[PDB]
């Protein structure tokens, strides 16, 4: 899997809800963009990463840019994939995420 | 409303979200391959070229540009494009530009 192949974009409202997701998210994590709309990213985070991700978000919201560092994202058919995400606030109107899958 | 696109540093569309139909009237394949500057108003072409040139020097920070974009239905629409470079720090591939493109009021 090439680097471009492990990267997908997502867009979020200020409350973390998906408003847009690349179709690439499908072959990586199972979900279809269509079924992610309106659901908060927070629902998909491993419990052990929840607080870190809340803080990453808080740093994004005040500074405009953030690197999540590593976190586990719940796959559609069970299991957690590791990800890293660069987030950017577009002014606030939305959050743009460039998400890279650290797993296999 | 708005649509995301990705470009190479020369301005060429390399990815376009389907939200573009409702925003500017084209299908993704009518944009893919072409340089964004080909859809831009001749008075705004240079500002736009210079903006692509600068976004790659701003250390992955957000650069915003406002320009007129020729919709499929023929008309000049005012667009606000906020853009930023991304480069996967695991690799040394050339960065590319991620854009969000919104129809805004000039007023
Ligand atoms: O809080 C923002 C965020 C971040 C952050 F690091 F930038 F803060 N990282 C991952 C995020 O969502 C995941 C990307 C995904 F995989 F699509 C779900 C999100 C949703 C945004 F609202």
């Amino acid at each position: 899997k090439g680097l471009d192949s492990k990267t997908f974009l997502s867009e979020h409202s200020m409350d973390m809800k998906f408003t847009y997701c690349d179709d690439r998210i499908t072959e990586l994590i199972g979900y279809h963009p269509e079924e992610l709309l309106g659901r908060s990213a927070y629902e998909f985070y491993h419990a052990l990463d929840s607080e870190n991700m809340t803080k990453s978000h808080q740093n994004l919201c005040t500074k405009g840019q953030v690197v999540s560092g590593q976190y586990r994202m719940l796959a559609k058919h069970g299991g957690y994939v590791w990800l890293e995400t660069q987030g950017t606030v577009i002014y606030p109107q939305c959050i743009m995420c460039v998400n890279y899958v650290l797993s296999e | 409303t708005r649509f995301i696109s990705r470009h190479n540093i020369e301005g060429i569309f390399t990815f376009v979200d389907h939200r573009c139909v409702a925003t500017v009237g084209y299908q993704p394949q009518e944009l893919l391959g072409k340089n964004i500057v080909e859809f831009c108003h001749p008075e705004d072409q240079q500002l736009l070229r210079d903006s692509f040139q600068q976004v790659v020097k701003l250390k992955g920070q957000v650069l915003s540009v406002m320009f007129r974009f020729r919709s499929k239905n023929q008309e000049w629409l005012w667009m606000r494009t906020s853009s930023f470079t991304f480069q996967n720090p695991y690799s040394d591939e050339i960065e590319y530009i991620i854009c969000t493109n919104t129809n805004v009021k000039n007023s």
